[PDB]
């Protein structure tokens, strides 16, 4: 019953998948943007 | 007794519980999701009750 | 806990998955406008080049 320790590792995580998600959309939108200008 | 059953399910990808009462104590497993119907069945296989 | 070991290489995986799929999905965005600036440049060239030598038969014709 180590309790803490695995309910420390579930928060860290989760904040982590979050922000990758973001980083992530932020790429597309930078072609998007790219796609953008190319056209205009 | 259930411990044995969580043992066998479980192994050691569970870590296991209890807070006092009196008269026993209240008996959590945890276990990842996906470990879950090792871990209720062993409760089903000692027929200790949730 | 080797319990938490799990979850933590699982999210983690899912964090690399989504950089990667985010990646393809730019690729395929990159991949539209090129052929899309391309393809508008060319057929309003042409259209020109094409109402040129018209014109001057017009003009050649006068």
């Amino acid at each position: 019953g180590l309790i803490k320790s695995l309910a420390e590792k579930e928060k860290q995580l989760l904040e982590r998948l979050e922000a990758a998600k973001k980083e992530a959309e932020e790429r597309v939108k930078r072609a998007e943007a790219e796609a953008k200008a190319l056209l205009e | 007794l259930v411990e044995e059953a969580l043992r066998k399910a479980l192994e050691d990808r569970y870590l296991l519980a209890h807070e006092a009462y009196a008269g026993g104590v209240a008996a959590l497993v945890v276990v990842h999701r996906k470990e879950v119907d090792q871990a209720k069945a062993a409760l089903s296989r000692a027929g200790v009750a949730e | 806990s080797k319990l938490e070991a799990i979850l933590s290489q699982e999210v983690e995986a899912e964090i690399q998955a989504l950089l990667q799929e985010a990646e393809a999905k730019a690729e395929a965005v990159k991949r539209e406008a090129e052929e899309k600036a391309k393809a508008l440049l060319q057929a309003r060239e042409r259209a020109l080049e094409a109402q040129y030598r018209a014109a001057l038969r017009r003009a050649e014709s006068a």
